[PDB]
């Protein structure tokens, strides 16, 4: 059940992100809109500056660093 | 001096270079050459002269900050593609890096300062184990990580260590600093041909093992430290002159004699490759490094030096000094001449 | 003999004997292999159905399995 | 909330302290036929709050030292770590609920030694550096065998979080199943705290005086909190509060009686003590508490 | 890149030239050499935590004990040099000259 | 950054109860060192040994058994070989 | 020279601690598992020379996924255009949790 | 260093001059560099000026070398006008060496190094005209 | 209090560094070492961070520094600020600085890298369920597969022991 | 190089089982026992194709699994079940002989309206068949093939030509 929440969860920051990206650099050069980096087609788990990427403070701080200095 | 805390840590020495030799895995390398500078330094201070506590605090700085360097390079090894396999590497900095280690570790001009000061104050068992396995240890190294060493750093220090073992080596008249100067020289030899046919490096290393074991064997069989010792030593036994006349020739590398074949197969697998004014330039300084060797024997067995009497004396009791194992290492380490073929024993 | 000199090397010599010899003769050291294997920290993955299994059983209610009732029974 | 947690935890320390002075006083004083300090108020609680008030007013001998910043810098250590070295400790429920704290306790421990090291040499001449080197050597020579002991104690409890530790002697007291490891844990106590039967033969006084009563009780916490502890119920935890209490403070009773009535010991005689009959008994019993779960069939559920 | 990695390596470049000079004392030289040493050791911690190499986590401990025991050797040498002069200073040290 | 916010708190009241207790008012033997690295080298083998109620949980635990009685038993050996050979003596 | 007594005798005293993808004694992976399989058959019998000029690919996609090089590059260049566009004023963004 | 001996032989001989004796002024004061360098690493010039003084002194010693070598080989390649023969760059070497005896203040020094500066840079533009080697093949 | 805390940690990191590389007294480079363990405790405490920084804490800042402070005691005296040193650390905070400052408002400053200039909460996993302080499990697991390696440690470390005796005055 | 195929936001939207995590772990085990039947399908699914986005319908399916389950205890028996996870719930972390005696309710109340055995120690466990409905897949890992294999050097060997054919001492 957590896995599926998970993978749901994944998924919609994903595509929150790309559209997000997809709106926010239409101007400039180049800049092909959601090529993965690597070769070979596969799902890849992203780094958690593209799950939780621009943000902003709160969420990120209480998701990468929350639970190595909570207690 | 214990005889089982001799025997203990001359097999943790055997234990540390086979730990060197055998392990895939860069931490049993750098484990393996810390516990030989761990069991080696009570090799050393086997008197108790501030001399030798000088040289081993020196050999302890070099030898230390050589051991970090190392592991600063393998640590660089897995800051790019990780594994701790031992093979090509992914860097030229951490190539470059770990032969600045393996230089100093070595024995290498511009990290050769260590050696003669090191050499000089030791008993000469000391300095003959710390030599073979000092110089023995880091070449299964460099054998194994060979194909990823831009040429510059490896022939840069060639070519400046057989330089600069040669043009020391005339002024010092001390014995120990004389073999050291000529341990240089040929560690340059050693290393010039390492990126071309390891084969023939490992073979100069075991032909110079040899030959420093016949050296310093005929250096234990009296306790000498000077020239002038060495006149006393004609006086009162012949057959050690010749011995000294034939074995210091042999170091220095005549074709009729066993050490030129380590020369002379090097520029075979040096000059089928197209570099030619680096082995004449290369084999120059062999002709350079063999006036200390001649004026040594000048001083032994050529020409006849006044003596001291209590030689008078002496004459009387035997020669009865224990020799570890001299006959065998001597006609095998210069008569080894026609035995050309056996190159092949090795790969 | 030796009791009266130093008394607290040989104790520990004796209680560094039986540490050593004492964990060979045992009727629990399978028990000890067989409990901490038993733990599964990591999730038991299934399997494809059929390359023809008569065993392997599909409700994990299904005593076919080899389970575990030595545990119940201390 | 948090910091309002820190000021409860490290307010009544002083109090704590203080009052632990005039109990060790007044211990001493039944221990001998004395009453006192009865005189200056009622029962001397006061008379300790008036000697610290006096001790804080009394004027400096002026240095006469070298390196002024060293010597702010090791008493500022010593009470510093006093103060942050009750976290993990748990009354009923610590105050931070850590994978491992009984290693941070030893380099606790291990700061201290740090901080009379740095007092020691940046006090004054020659003598006092040799006395101080010589109580630093006695200092450090325990934190092999009191973490030793501490490993051997916890091996049987198999994680380091201590919670699992205050669950796991609810049924008999550690102390039945090592009692002469806790026993050579308590004089290795001693030996941390510094007290008599272990020698001792500057300023602020005040300042070492606090480091050393707050290591003391921190030690007789950590005492009570590893070897034993009755059954916790939760929502009605002041009872485990109360009996905690109790058993800690009727072991710095103890503690302090165990320093009323013997002489001080040769330091050799101190050196060849701790080695020659701790140190082999030590890893015994470690190799025996190793050996032991394999044979009962009983590893600690290591979460 | 994970840019801390850029500080800690030139971190380990300033205790590297602290070791290689030095004028007064060897127990300084000694010291920059164990501050070289926790540089190694922080930077192949921080690695072997980011990647999750999970079963070769042997190297941050172990390359801790190992170059303390050599540490403790130089200490050893560092006595018997205090012991043979009256200081250790780097100087008076201008016997057996090469 | 919690347990460094009870570091600040802890170290910034001693640091006022300094301040107020200062500003209101106002050869050798070789002997020593052997007990030093005796320390040392001990204390670096309780460092390996530390980590073993890490591992009491695996499906290998004669080898585990077995090699841990090792590095206690050499520790044991060193401290005897000390002890034989008058290391810590007067 | 690299002796094969690790061979010879047969124990792997060595061969686990090497690289990942070992048995690790709880059964997780590393972060790069699939990448390192696939270096390691592409790069298996092959003489380290045509596996060094034919690999390539893999070999720099492992790279790549042990380092996250230009991946991170990416987020920071997305990262300063979204400054310089936000530093211009158009659309005060509502990716963070808004509209 | 690198990229400064590969502008300098990417520069025809020819004459596009004075842009190869700047370039081997360069050249000249980085090896000057280089043996002050090792001089003030191995000698203990006391003070801190004295060094600066000679390392000032070699390397304006090298730089004057460097600059008469490639200002003589620009003339030799303007009068001469053969790009082949290496008779220009054994005047260049003993050019050089005459510097070198003139700022030692010597005769036999500068006689010495005239005869081997001059067989060396006649042995460099010889090897440079054939085509041997940098260092290694480093293959077989 | 903010995002970047573990650069900041690796900023008083370089600062401890370089306040004891210029060479002081060494009673005042053990303090700086101190100092920069501390620092590098709290550095690999923050990327979790369960044990091996609290375990060096014990080594070097509970039992190496000890023995640093128990030779400078014992061996030397030191007995009564320069140029030379404050010197060096005034070039070594401006180094520190300078490659801070071209850092920062930049993409990049390379020694020979290609250092990504923002803050290190990348990369870190994704909450997964790890259950075991992956570094726990991992140290607990050198004692089943690590034969030869405590072994030869354990070996090493007994030749210390016979080596200090031997050099201190065997026997 | 190729861009990603993320799949769409209206097939990215189920609604979850929002209950809170202490009452989800106090229902698992008769979760694990009736239900979570069809799940070890979308487990399965996961673990032979290591994709996120392909293996998502059994995702729903799982989602619709509980939900239904939710339902059909909340409907009926048990309203003590509110009492036991509120008794397990503020007990720190969760021992389950925390509140023994009101799951001894609960299963007691499951057991007599409704059925429901408890899944014993260790039934949770066993690795264990399941069918599906799609086939196995090939090549999991997304990769070419292997480039070029080694030619390898066979058969008896005649003896060496001419000895050596070194430079002399033929034969
Ligand atoms: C005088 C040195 C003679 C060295 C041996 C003879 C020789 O090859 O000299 C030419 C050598 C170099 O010429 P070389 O041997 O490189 O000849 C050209 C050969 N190919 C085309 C394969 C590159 O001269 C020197 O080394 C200069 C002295
Ligand atoms: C001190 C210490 O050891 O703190 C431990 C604490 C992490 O707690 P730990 O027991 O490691 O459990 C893992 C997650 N709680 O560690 C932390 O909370 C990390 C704190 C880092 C910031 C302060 C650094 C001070 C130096």
């Amino acid at each position: 059940l957590l896995q599926a929440e998970k993978d749901r969860r994944v998924l919609q920051m994903l595509r929150e992100n790309l559209e997000e990206e997809a709106t926010i650099m239409k101007d400039v050069p180049g800049w092909k809109v959601g090529e993965s980096v690597f070769h070979t087609t596969r799902w890849v788990t992203p780094m958690m500056g593209e799950l939780y990427g621009l943000r902003t403070g709160e969420e990120i701080l209480s998701s990468t660093y929350g639970f190595i200095w909570y207690t | 001096m214990n005889p089982i805390i001799l025997i203990i840590i001359l097999m943790t020495v055997m234990l540390g270079t086979i730990i060197v030799m055998i392990s895939t895995h860069w931490l049993l390398i750098w484990i393996g050459f810390e516990m030989n500078m761990l069991a080696i330094i009570p090799i050393m201070m086997k008197k108790h002269n501030p001399r030798a506590t000088e040289a081993s605090t020196k050999y302890f700085l070099t030898q230390s900050t050589a051991s970090m360097l190392l592991m600063m390079a393998i640590i660089i090894n897995l800051m790019f593609s990780g594994q701790w396999t031992v093979m090509k590497l992914f860097n030229p900095m951490a190539s470059m890096l770990m032969t600045m280690a393996l230089a100093m570790k070595l024995g290498m001009a511009p990290f050769h300062f260590w050696v003669p000061e090191v050499t000089q104050g030791i008993p000469l068992s000391s300095g003959l184990i710390l030599l073979t396995w000092q110089k023995l240890a880091p070449m299964s190294v460099l054998y194994q990580i060979l194909p990823s060493i831009n040429l510059d750093l490896i022939l840069t220090l060639s070519i400046l260590s057989i330089t600069i073992g040669g043009w020391g080596g005339l002024n010092q008249t001390q014995l120990r600093k004389i073999m050291a100067y000529s341990s240089i020289a040929h560690m340059g030899w050693m290393t010039a041909v390492l990126l071309y046919n390891p084969t023939m490096t490992l073979l100069n290393l075991i032909i110079y093992i040899i030959m420093t074991s016949t050296m310093f064997t005929l250096f234990m069989a009296n306790s000498t430290t000077t020239t002038l010792s060495l006149s006393h030593t004609w006086n009162k036994a012949p057959i050690m002159t010749i011995l000294v006349l034939i074995t210091l020739l042999s170091m220095g590398g005549l074709p009729p004699l066993s050490g030129f074949m380590p020369k002379w197969m090097i520029i075979q697998e040096m000059t089928k490759n197209d570099s030619i004014i680096l082995p004449t330039l290369m084999a120059i300084t062999a002709l350079l490094n063999l006036y200390f060797y001649m004026r040594l024997t000048y001083s032994t067995a050529l020409t006849m030096f006044p003596s001291t009497n209590n030689m008078k004396m002496k004459w009387q009791f035997p020669t009865t000094k224990r020799m570890t194992l001299l006959p065998t290492m001597t006609v095998l380490s210069t008569m080894l001449l026609p035995l050309t073929p056996i190159l092949s024993i090795l790969e | 003999n030796v009791w009266a000199k130093e008394p607290v090397l040989v104790a520990s010599f004796a209680i560094a004997g039986l540490a050593v010899i004492l964990p060979t003769l045992s009727p629990y050291t399978k028990y000890s292999l067989m409990i901490n294997r038993a733990t599964p920290y990591n999730y038991p993955v299934p399997l494809r159905d059929d390359g023809n299994m008569p065993d392997v059983p599909s409700h994990p209610q299904d005593p076919q399995g080899p389970s575990l009732e030595w545990l119940k029974r201390l | 909330m948090f910091m309002i947690n820190v000021l409860t935890l490290i307010i009544p320390i002083l109090l704590a302290v203080a009052f632990l002075t005039l109990v060790e006083r007044k211990v001493l004083g039944y221990m001998q036929f004395r009453k006192g300090p009865n005189v200056v108020g009622p029962y001397g609680l006061l008379q300790p709050i008036a000697d610290a008030i006096k001790l804080f007013i009394k004027e400096p001998l002026r240095p006469a030292t070298s390196s002024i910043s060293m010597f702010i810098l090791a008493p500022i250590l010593a009470l510093t770590l006093a103060l942050t070295m009750w976290i993990p400790l748990p009354m009923p429920y610590p105050l931070i609920n850590m994978n491992l704290g009984v290693l941070f306790m030893l380099a606790m421990s291990s700061l201290a030694v740090y901080s009379i090291l740095w007092s020691g040499w940046a006090s004054n001449s020659k003598y006092a550096l040799i006395g101080a080197l010589r109580a630093v050597a006695q200092t450090i020579s325990y934190e092999v065998t009191l973490a030793i002991i501490l490993l051997s104690v916890l091996l049987m409890n198999g994680s380091f979080t201590l919670s699992t530790l205050i669950i796991t002697q609810e049924q008999v007291w550690l102390i039945f199943p090592a009692w002469p490891l806790a026993m050579m844990w308590f004089i290795s106590t001693l030996a941390e705290t510094n007290r008599a039967p272990f020698d001792l033969t500057a300023g602020p006084f005040a300042l070492f005086f606090m480091a050393e009563y707050a290591n003391i009780i921190m030690m007789n916490i950590f005492t009570t909190t590893l070897f034993l502890g009755a059954f916790h119920n939760p929502y009605m935890p002041e009872l485990y509060t109360i009996n905690f209490t109790i058993k800690s403070l009727l072991l710095s009773i103890t503690f302090l009686w165990i320093r009323a009535s013997y002489p001080r010991f040769r330091y050799d005689q101190l050196m060849h003590l701790l080695w020659k009959n701790f140190l082999p008994l030590t890893l015994a019993l470690c190799m025996w508490h190793v050996s032991l779960p394999i044979l009962l069939s009983s590893i600690p559920p290591q979460t | 890149m994970s840019l801390v990695y850029m500080n800690i390596m030139m971190a380990f470049t300033v205790s590297l030239t602290g070791l290689l000079m030095y004028r007064s004392h060897l127990m300084s030289s000694l010291l920059c050499l164990e501050g070289m040493m926790l540089s190694l050791f922080i930077l192949a911690t921080l690695m072997i935590l980011n990647s999750h190499f999970t079963l070769a986590s042997m190297m941050p401990i172990i390359l801790l004990v190992f170059a303390a025991c050599e540490a403790a050797l130089g200490l050893s040498l560092l006595v018997m040099v205090s012991n043979t002069y009256g200081t250790d200073y780097v100087q008076n040290l201008n016997l057996l000259q090469c | 950054m919690n347990l460094m916010i009870t570091l600040l708190t802890n170290f910034t009241l001693a640091t006022l109860l300094v301040t107020i207790a200062f500003w209101l008012p106002q050869p050798f033997s070789m002997k020593f060192f052997l007990v030093a690295i005796t320390f040392l080298l001990f204390d670096l083998e309780i460092a390996l040994l530390l980590p073993l109620p890490w591992a009491s949980q695996t499906t290998n635990l004669n080898t585990m058994l077995t090699m841990a009685l090792l590095l206690i038993f050499l520790l044991a050996v060193s401290l005897a070989y000390e002890w034989t050979q008058k290391g810590l003596e007067w | 020279p690299f002796f094969d007594v690790q061979k010879k005798l047969g124990v792997d005293l060595d061969h686990w601690m090497t690289i990942q993808s070992a048995e690790q004694p709880h059964r997780i992976p590393a972060r790069c598992h699939a990448f390192e399989k696939e270096w390691i058959e592409c790069a298996h019998g092959i003489g380290s020379i045509r596996a060094e000029k034919e690999c390539k690919i893999e070999f720099e996609d492992f790279r790549e996924c042990l380092l996250r090089q230009k991946t991170m590059k990416r987020l920071n260049a997305i990262k300063r255009q979204r400054d310089k566009l936000i530093k211009e004023g158009k659309y005060t963004p509502p990716p963070h949790h808004s509209g | 260093a690198k990229t400064l001996l590969h502008q300098y032989w990417d520069i025809p001989e020819g004459t596009e001059c004075h842009r190869k004796t700047y370039a081997a002024t360069s050249i000249g004061g980085a090896s000057g560099l280089v043996v002050s360098a090792y001089s003030v690493a191995l000698k203990t010039p006391t003070s801190f000026l004295e060094g600066v003084a000679r390392t000032g002194r070699y390397t304006f010693t090298a730089a004057a070398i460097g600059a008469i070598f490639g200002l003589t080989s620009c003339i030799s390649a303007q009068v001469r006008e053969k790009p082949d023969d290496p008779l220009n760059y054994l005047i260049g070497g003993c050019a050089g060496g005459l510097t070198l005896g003139a700022r030692t203040r010597s005769y036999g020094i500068g006689a010495a190094a005239c005869a081997y500066m001059g067989l060396t840079a006649a042995l460099v533009k010889m090897g440079q005209l054939e085509g041997w080697k940098v260092f290694a093949e480093p293959k077989v | 209090m903010m995002t970047y805390i573990v650069f900041i940690l690796s900023i008083i990191f370089v600062m401890g560094f370089v306040g004891f590389s210029s060479k002081p007294s060494p009673i005042y480079g053990g303090l700086g070492l101190i100092v920069s363990g501390g620092v590098g405790c709290g550095i690999v405490l923050n990327f979790g961070g369960s044990f091996l920084g609290l375990m060096v804490f014990l080594i070097y800042l509970g039992g190496m520094m000890v023995v640093f402070g128990y030779t400078t005691a014992m061996a030397t005296e030191q007995y009564p600020s320069n140029k030379v040193v404050l010197g060096t650390f005034i070039t070594g905070l401006l180094m520190e600085f300078l490659m801070v400052y071209y850092v920062l408002k930049d993409k990049e400053v390379e020694i020979v890298f290609k250092f990504n200039g923002m803050g290190d909460w990348v990369i870190y996993d994704t909450g997964d369920s790890g259950f075991f302080s992956e570094e726990a499990m991992g140290i607990a697991a050198l004692y089943s597969y690590g034969t030869w390696l405590v072994i030869v440690t354990g070996w090493s470390l007994l030749i210390g022991v016979v080596v200090i005796m031997e050099i201190t005055r065997g026997n | 190089p190729g861009i990603v195929e993320l799949p769409s936001l209206e097939d990215l939207k189920v609604q979850e089982v929002k209950v809170s995590s202490s009452v989800l772990k106090a229902a698992a085990h008769h979760y694990g026992a009736q239900c979570d039947k069809p799940n070890k399908e979308f487990m399965l699914c996961r673990w032979e194709e290591k994709d996120p986005r392909r293996c998502l319908e059994e995702g729903k399916l799982v989602n619709q699994c509980a939900l239904e389950f939710f339902r059909q205890i909340k409907r009926h028996c048990a309203e003590p079940f509110t009492e036991y996870w509120t008794c397990i719930d503020y007990s720190g972390l969760q021992l389950f002989r925390r509140c023994r005696k009101e799951q001894a309710q609960f299963d007691k109340c499951v057991l007599d309206k409704l059925g429901w055995v408890r899944p014993d120690l260790g039934e949770l466990s066993k690795v264990t068949k399941v069918k599906t409905d799609r086939p196995l897949p090939e090549n999991p890992y997304h990769s070419r093939a292997r480039p070029e294999p080694n030619p390898e050097v066979e058969g008896d060997l005649k003896p060496a030509r001419h000895g050596s054919r070194l430079f002399f001492w033929t034969m």
